[PDB]
């Protein structure tokens, strides 16, 4: 007898599976995606964007800024020692 | 041929395998196959309409 009409009806496979949710996510995310992100920090300029760039970038974490930062406070109180003495 | 109809039918039963929510479409198709097979055996069973009057 005469075949039923379901095989030629589709209209809820688009909620029917899980990658639909991911699809509607990644059509927004990827379509308006940039090839590369914006920045790993770069502001501190006054001849100190260089200080941050050399020391406090993702390029390295090394003891050089620590030494520098320590020395600033040492220079304050060391001069003040002779202001107190 | 009849084999075109039936090949497309059984191929479609196995396509209907690859789609769910169509669990009785194939059962209708099976019925169509049955009666198609029935009409050929109906036709082979046949007693020709005319009486035999040459010999009989």
């Amino acid at each position: 007898v005469s075949t039923l009409i379901p095989p030629k009806v589709v209209s809820s496979k688009n909620i029917g599976s899980a990658p639909n949710a991911k699809r509607i996510a990644n059509v927004v995310h990827f379509y308006k995606s940039l090839p590369q992100g914006p920045a790993p920090a770069i502001k501190a300029n006054t001849r100190l964007a260089r200080y941050k760039a050399k020391y406090f970038d993702g390029d390295n974490a090394s003891g050089k800024p620590l030494w520098h930062f320590a020395l600033g406070i040492i220079a304050f109180g060391y001069s003040m020692e002779y202001y107190f003495h | 041929a009849k084999s075109a109809a039936n090949k497309l039918d059984w191929a479609k039963v196995i396509s209907s395998l690859r789609i769910t929510g169509s669990t009785a479409t194939q059962l209708s198709s099976f019925k169509k196959r049955n009666d198609e097979a029935r009409r050929q055996l109906l036709e082979l069973q046949s007693q020709p309409t005319e009486v035999d009057f040459s010999h009989y």
